[PDB]
C-alpha cells in the first residue's frame, strides 16, 4: 500500500573528488585573483553522524601540493633569469685566516659576467656559500650549472607563509572530524561540516613540522601502515617547542645589472664578524617532548621495547637536514644533537648551512636563486610535529622527511570533501491524483 | 495509559456559539491527529469534525461544515472546537478523540484511538 | 543550518529540505568546477522535471513500492532511519525506481493528453 | 535509443521523447562548448517556461491550428510523416507560432490572476 | 522593447515580463562572465521553485501583506509607482518577504502530502 | 543593425569617474597591445 | 575515388583502396647516437 516519494533536498553524500578554491583573509602564495574569504565562516555541527576518515587518500592534499607549485612557479616567472652566471668562477677562501667552524664556507669569487651592452663585460666580485659552488685562485662553477637553468626570486616578493583557505564548490561540503586523539583515519564522532578549512599555512619544512596545529589532549602518531618501513610516521604534537633561528651575520648585499630592464643580487660583504648561522632549542622542553613521543610509540611498538632516536642516514642535503626558510634565506640545520638519544622503559645550538640555490620540491631541471638578505636574520618558529621514519629488541626512528605532500597531511588529516546527492525516494501512503 | 479531558458549557440559546476545548496527556499531541465525535442524548454517535496534527488541514461533517470550526495549540497541547449556531439538531455529547488520520510518513489509522469522556451541549 | 539534519531522521529532516536546496547552487579548473557543479544541478533538476517533479520539492508519484527494494515498516523507515542509512539501502534498486517513475510519468501524460483531447 | 526513432513516424516517435530530453543535458574549447550547451539547453526550458510548459514533454495549448501553416490531415502528419519532415515545413511558421504561444499563455496568466482575486 | 516599460508604471509594466525573462538569458573572462550569468538565472529560477512559482512569471502565494513593509494604497501602488520606486521601498523588507514565501510553501507542500495521504 | 531602447521617464544617475567600463577599456587594450607584439623580433641584440 | 569536383583539376582526388599493400621500409645502417650537453639543463643529440 506504499507508493514512491521523490525528495529534492536530501542531506546525503558521497565521497568524491573536486577542485577546490584558494581562499584568504607581495606574496609568493597571495594573488589577487584568489577570493577574499568570508569575514566569519559558519560552522555546522552534525549531531548523531559518524563520517570514515581516511587522510592517507585525500584528494585534498594533490589539490594543495599542486597549487602551491603553480602559485611558486607564477611568482618566479615574472623575474630575472641567471642564465648568464653558468661562467667559470675564479675563487678563493673568504676569510682565508678566520678560526671559526665557517672557515673556508664563503668562497670569494671572480667572473666577467656581462653588462647593459652586449659588447662590454663586467668584472664582478661576489661571495657564496661552499655548498652553491663545485670546483671544476682554483675554478670553481655553481652546483646548478651541470643541472639546470637558474632562475633569480623576485627580491620584492616575501617567502613568508600566509594562511590559505580551501572552499568547496558549490554542491560540495567539507566535513571536518573535531574528535580528539584522531590517528587519521576511521570513523570520526563529532563530524561538523564547513564550507572552507582553517588557514593553513604553506610552510616549508623538512623532520620538523614547523608553525602548525596542535594536538588537543596527546601527542598523536599517524601513519598509513605503522608497520610498514617504507611508510613515514607523522607526529603531532600537543604542546609546541620554540625554536630560535638566527643567521648572526650582518651581510651587505650588492647588485649589478645584467642586461636591459635585469638586475643580479649578491651577497656582497660580511660586517663583524662571520658567525656560523644555527638555532636555539631549549633541551628540557625537547627532552619531554620525546618523552611524551616514545610513551605513544610504545603505545603501537610494545611497552618493553627500547626506542631509540639517530641522525638521518643519508640523501641529499634537502632531507638530511632540517631545511627551512625564515627571513627570506633557506636554513638547513643538522638536527644530529636532537635525534640521538636511547629510551628503555641550557639551550642546544643546531649548526646549519645557508644555500642561495634552492632545488624545491624535488624538481630536477627549475632551479631557483635565492637573493642574499641585508643585515642580520633572526626568526622565531613553533615546532608542532615532527616527522619520523624507522629502520627486533630495540627499534630505531630517524628523521625521515622529504616528500612535501606529508606536510600538508599534517593539517588536513581533519577534512574530507564530499558530493551532495540531494536527490532521494522513499515510500510513503501519497498517491499522485 | 493517555489522559484526555473536555471542558466545555451546558446550555446556549439558538443563533449563538460556544467553545469547547480538551487538554490532553499522557502522549505526544503533535503526533497525532485530533477529530470530534457528537451523540445525540436518543441516539448513536457520529463524526463532527477532523483536524491533521500539524493542524493545517480541517475536516468536518456537512450538517456542521460552515459553522464549526476546529483549532489545535500544540505547545499547550489543547484542541478547540468553535461552534456558532447551535441548533436543537446540534444538541449532544462531543468527545475529543485521537486518531481519525495520519500525516503521510505515519501507518494509517482511520479509527480513533483514544477517547476522551464528553462535554454535554443543550439548546 | 546546512545538512544539520544530516544525523537526524527522515521525518525530521524532511523539513529542512529548503537548507540543502538553496546551497546546491549558491583559474581554468575553478571554472571547470563551476561548470561542472552547474551540470550536476540541471541534471538533477531535468530528471524530476522527467518525472513531473519539476516544481516540487517532496513530490508524490503513481509508482508503488515493490516491498522487494526495503520490506521495512513505514514507521521503521521515517521514524528511526537517517538518509544516508536509507539511500545506503536503496543504492542498489535507485535506477529500477528511476525507470519506473520516468515510464510512470511518460504514461500520465499520454493519459491527460487524451484527456484534453475529449471535447 | 537515442534518436532511434528519428525515421519514425511522428505519432510512434512521439512515445520516446524522454531518451532525447535525457541526452540533450547529459581546454577553453571543450569549456566553451560545455558552456554552450548548457545556455542552448536553458534556452529550450526558458521558452517552455514562457508558454506555461515548464513541467512537461508534452504540453497542450489555447492556441488555435491556422492550417495556413500546415493544411494535412491530422492522420497523415502524425501517422505518415516523420519529425524532420514535418520541421521542414513547419520551420517558415515557427516564430510566429511561438510568438503566439507566448501571447496566450500571457492572457491565461492574467486570468488566472483575476479569478484568484474573486474571494 | 527591452525594459521599454522601466519607466512604466508597475500595472502596465506587468504587461510586458516575457521580454525582460527572455533577454535574462539570451577569452577566460568572457567565459566567466557567461557562467556568471547562468548561474545567476539558476538562483532566481530555483528561487522560484522553492516558492512553487517554477512555472509562472505571476505567482500568487498565502503570504499576507504585513502593511508595515509598505502601507500604500493598491491602487497607488499599481497606477503612481514605477517598478524602481516599488524595489527601492521593499529592498529594506525583501529578504523578509523571502523567508515567508519560503515557509509557506513548505508548509503547503506538507499539506498536500497529508491530502494526498488521506484515501 | 543594434536595436536602442529609448527609456520614457527614467532619470538614471551617471557618474564617468566611478564607471567600470573605463578600467576594461583599458585593462582590454593594453592586453591585445601585449598580445600583438608578443609574437614579433625581439631586439635584444640591438644593446651593442 | 572521391573528389570535391572531379572535372576541376586543381582539387585532389583521394582513392580509398578496399585492399592494402603492405610496404616494408627500413633504415638498414645500424646508427649510433651520441650525445653532448650545450647548456645547464639542456643536452643536444646527434648521429654518431
Ligand atoms: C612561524 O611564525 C613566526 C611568526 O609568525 C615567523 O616569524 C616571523 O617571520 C617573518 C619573516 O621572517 C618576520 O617578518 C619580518 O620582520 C622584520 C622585523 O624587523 C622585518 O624587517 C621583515 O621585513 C619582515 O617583516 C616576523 O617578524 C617574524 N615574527 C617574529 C615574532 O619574529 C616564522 O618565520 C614562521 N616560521 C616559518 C618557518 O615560516
Ligand atoms: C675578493 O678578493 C679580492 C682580491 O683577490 C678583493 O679585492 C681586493 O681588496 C683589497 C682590500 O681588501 C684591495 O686592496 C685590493 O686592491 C682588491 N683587489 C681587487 C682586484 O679588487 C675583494 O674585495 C674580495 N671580496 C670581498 C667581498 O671582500
Ligand atoms: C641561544 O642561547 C644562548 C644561551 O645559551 C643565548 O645567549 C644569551 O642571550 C641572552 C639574551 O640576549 C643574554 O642575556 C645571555 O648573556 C646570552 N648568553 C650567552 C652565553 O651568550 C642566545 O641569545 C640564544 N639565541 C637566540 C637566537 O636567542
Ligand atoms: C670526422 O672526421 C674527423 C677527421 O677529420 C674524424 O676524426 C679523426 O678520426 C681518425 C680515425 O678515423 C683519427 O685518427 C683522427 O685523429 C681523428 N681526428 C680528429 C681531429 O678527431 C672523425 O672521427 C670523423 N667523424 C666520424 C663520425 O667518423
Ligand atoms: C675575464 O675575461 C678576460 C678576457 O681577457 C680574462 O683574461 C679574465 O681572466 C677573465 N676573468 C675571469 C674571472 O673569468
Ligand atoms: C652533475 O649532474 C649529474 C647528473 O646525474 C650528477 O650525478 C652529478 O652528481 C652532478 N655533479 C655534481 C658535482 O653534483
Ligand atoms: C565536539 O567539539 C565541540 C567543540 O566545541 C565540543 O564542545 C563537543 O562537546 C564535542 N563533541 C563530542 C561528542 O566530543
Ligand atoms: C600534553 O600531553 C602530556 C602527556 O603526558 C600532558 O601531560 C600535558 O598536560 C599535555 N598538554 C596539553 C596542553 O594538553
Ligand atoms: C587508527 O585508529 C583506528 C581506531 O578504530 C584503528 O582501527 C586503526 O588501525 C588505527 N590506525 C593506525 C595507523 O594507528
Ligand atoms: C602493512 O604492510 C605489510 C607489509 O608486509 C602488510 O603485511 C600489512 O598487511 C600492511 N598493513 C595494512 C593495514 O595494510
Ligand atoms: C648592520 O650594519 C649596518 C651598516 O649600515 C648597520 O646600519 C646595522 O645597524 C647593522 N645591524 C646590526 C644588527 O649590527
Ligand atoms: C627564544 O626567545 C625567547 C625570547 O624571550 C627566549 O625567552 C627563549 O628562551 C628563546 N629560546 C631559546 C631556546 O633560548
Ligand atoms: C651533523 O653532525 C654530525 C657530527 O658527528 C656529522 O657526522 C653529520 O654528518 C652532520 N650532518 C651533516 C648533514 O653533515
Ligand atoms: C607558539 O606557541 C605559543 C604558545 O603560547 C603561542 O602563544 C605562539 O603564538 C605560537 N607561535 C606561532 C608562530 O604559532
Ligand atoms: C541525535 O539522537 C538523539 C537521540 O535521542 C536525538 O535526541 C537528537 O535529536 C539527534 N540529533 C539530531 C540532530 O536530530
Ligand atoms: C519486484 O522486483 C522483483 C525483482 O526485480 C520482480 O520480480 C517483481 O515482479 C517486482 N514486483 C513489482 C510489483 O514490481
Ligand atoms: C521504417 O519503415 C517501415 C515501413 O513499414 C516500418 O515498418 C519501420 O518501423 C520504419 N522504421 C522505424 C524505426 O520505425
Ligand atoms: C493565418 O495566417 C494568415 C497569414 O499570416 C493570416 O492572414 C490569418 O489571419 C491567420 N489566421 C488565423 C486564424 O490566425
Ligand atoms: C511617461 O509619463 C507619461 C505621463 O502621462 C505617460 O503618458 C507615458 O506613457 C509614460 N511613459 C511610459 C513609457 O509609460
Ligand atoms: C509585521 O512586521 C513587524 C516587524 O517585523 C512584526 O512585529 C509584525 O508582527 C508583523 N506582522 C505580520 C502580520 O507579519
Ligand atoms: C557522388 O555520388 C552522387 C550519387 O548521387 C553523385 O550525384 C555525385 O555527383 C557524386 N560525386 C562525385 C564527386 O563523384
Ligand atoms: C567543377 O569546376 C568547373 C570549372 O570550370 C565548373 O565548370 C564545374 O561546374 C564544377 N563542378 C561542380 C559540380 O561544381
Ligand atoms: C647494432 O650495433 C650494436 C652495437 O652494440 C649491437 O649491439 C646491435 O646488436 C647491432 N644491431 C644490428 C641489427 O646489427
Amino acid at each position: 500500500n506504499l507508493w514512491v516519494t521523490v525528495y529534492y533536498g536530501v542531506p546525503v553524500w558521497k565521497d568524491a573528488e573536486t577542485t577546490l578554491f584558494c581562499a584568504s583573509d607581495h606574496n609568493v602564495w597571495a594573488t589577487h585573483a584568489c577570493v577574499p574569504t568570508d569575514p566569519n565562516p559558519q560552522e555546522i555541527h552534525l549531531e548523531n553522524v559518524t563520517e570514515e576518515f581516511n587522510m592517507w587518500k585525500n584528494n585534498m592534499v594533490e589539490q594543495m601540493h599542486e597549487d602551491i607549485i603553480s602559485l611558486w612557479d607564477q611568482s618566479l616567472k615574472p623575474c630575472v633569469k641567471l642564465t648568464p652566471l653558468c661562467v667559470t668562477l675564479q675563487c678563493t677562501n673568504y676569510a682565508p685566516k678566520l678560526r671559526s667552524m665557517m672557515r673556508g664556507e664563503i668562497k670569494n669569487c671572480s667572473f666577467n659576467m656581462t653588462t647593459e651592452l652586449r659588447d662590454k663585460k663586467q668584472k664582478v666580485y661576489s661571495l657564496f656559500y661552499r655548498l652553491d659552488v663545485v670546483q671544476i685562485n682554483k675554478e670553481y662553477r655553481l652546483i646548478n650549472c651541470n643541472t639546470s637553468a637558474i632562475t633569480q626570486a623576485c627580491p620584492k616578493v616575501s617567502f613568508e607563509p600566509i594562511p590559505i583557505h580551501y572552499c568547496a564548490p558549490a554542491g560540495f561540503a567539507i566535513l571536518k572530524c573535531k574528535d580528539k586523539k584522531f590517528n587519521g583515519t576511521g570513523p570520526c564522532q563529532n563530524v561538523s561540516t564547513v564550507q572552507c578549512t582553517h588557514g593553513i599555512k604553506p610552510v616549508v619544512s623538512t623532520q620538523l613540522l614547523l608553525n602548525g596545529s596542535l594536538a588537543e589532549e596527546e601527542v598523536i602518531i599517524r601513519s598509513e601502515n605503522i608497520t610498514n618501513n617504507a611508510k613515514n610516521i607523522l607526529v603531532q604534537l600537543n604542546t609546541s617547542v620554540q625554536i630560535n633561528c638566527t643567521r648572526p651575520s650582518n651581510n651587505t648585499v650588492k647588485s649589478i645589472r645584467i642586461g636591459p630592464g635585469q638586475a643580479f643580487y649578491y651577497f656582497g660583504d660580511v660586517l663583524g664578524h662571520v658567525r656560523m648561522a644555527h638555532c636555539n632549542i631549549s633541551k628540557a622542553t625537547w627532552n619531554e617532548t620525546l618523552g611524551k613521543v616514545v610513551k605513544q610509540l610504545r603505545k603501537h611498538f610494545g611497552n618493553n621495547t627500547i626506542i631509540r632516536f639517530a641522525q638521518s642516514s643519508g640523501g641529499d642535503l634537502e632531507v638530511t637536514t632540517h631545511s627551512f626558510n625564515c627571513g627570506g634565506e633557506f636554513f638547513y640545520c643538522n638536527t644530529s644533537g636532537l635525534f640521538n638519544s636511547t629510551w628503555i622503559s641550557d639551550s642546544l645550538i643546531l649548526p646549519c648551512w645557508i644555500k642561495q640555490i634552492i632545488n624545491m620540491w624535488q624538481r630536477i631541471g627549475q632551479a631557483m636563486y635565492a637573493p642574499p638578505i641585508q643585515g642580520v636574520i633572526r626568526c622565531v618558529s613553533n615546532i608542532t610535529g615532527l616527522i619520523l621514519t624507522r629502520d627486533s629488541t630495540t627499534e630505531t626512528f630517524r628523521p625521515g622527511g622529504g616528500d612535501m605532500r606529508d606536510n600538508w597531511r599534517s593539517e588536513l588529516y581533519k577534512y574530507k570533501v564530499v558530493k551532495i546527492e540531494p536527490l532521494g525516494v522513499a515510500p510513503t501512503r501519497c498517491k499522485r491524483r | 495509559e493517555v489522559q484526555l479531558v473536555e471542558t466545555g458549557g451546558g446550555l446556549v440559546q439558538p443563533g449563538g456559539s460556544l467553545k469547547l476545548s480538551c487538554r490532553a496527556s499522557g502522549y505526544t499531541f503533535s503526533s497525532f491527529a485530533m477529530s470530534w465525535v457528537r451523540q445525540a442524548p436518543g441516539k448513536g454517535l457520529e463524526w463532527v469534525s477532523l483536524i491533521n496534527d500539524r493542524g493545517g488541514l480541517t475536516f468536518y461533517v456537512d450538517s456542521v461544515k460552515g459553522r464549526f470550526t476546529i483549532s489545535r495549540d500544540n505547545s499547550k497541547n489543547t484542541l478547540s472546537l468553535q461552534m456558532h449556531s447551535l441548533r436543537d439538531g446540534d444538541t449532544a455529547v462531543y468527545y475529543c478523540a485521537t486518531g481519525g488520520m495520519s500525516s503521510a510518513l505515519q501507518s494509517s489509522k482511520y479509527y480513533f484511538d483514544f477517547w476522551g469522556q464528553g462535554a454535554l451541549v443543550t439548546v | 543550518g546546512f545538512l544539520g539534519a544530516a544525523g537526524s531522521t527522515m521525518g525530521a529532516a524532511s523539513m529542512t529540505l529548503t537548507v540543502q536546496a538553496r546551497n546546491l547552487l549558491s583559474g581554468i579548473k575553478q571554472l571547470q568546477a563551476r561548470v561542472l557543479a552547474v551540470e550536476h544541478y540541471l541534471r538533477d533538476q531535468q530528471l524530476l522535471g522527467i518525472w513531473g517533479c519539476s516544481g516540487k520539492l517532496i513530490c508524490c508519484t503513481n509508482v508503488p513500492w515493490n516491498s522487494s527494494w526495503s520490506n521495512r515498516n513505514l514507521s521503521e523507515i521515517w521514524d528511526n532511519m537517517t538518509w544516508l542509512q536509507w539511500d545506503k539501502e536503496i543504492s542498489n534498486y535507485t535506477q529500477i525506481i528511476y525507470g519506473l517513475l520516468e515510464e510512470s510519468q511518460n504514461q500520465q501524460e499520454k493519459n491527460e493528453q487524451d484527456l484534453l483531447a475529449l471535447d
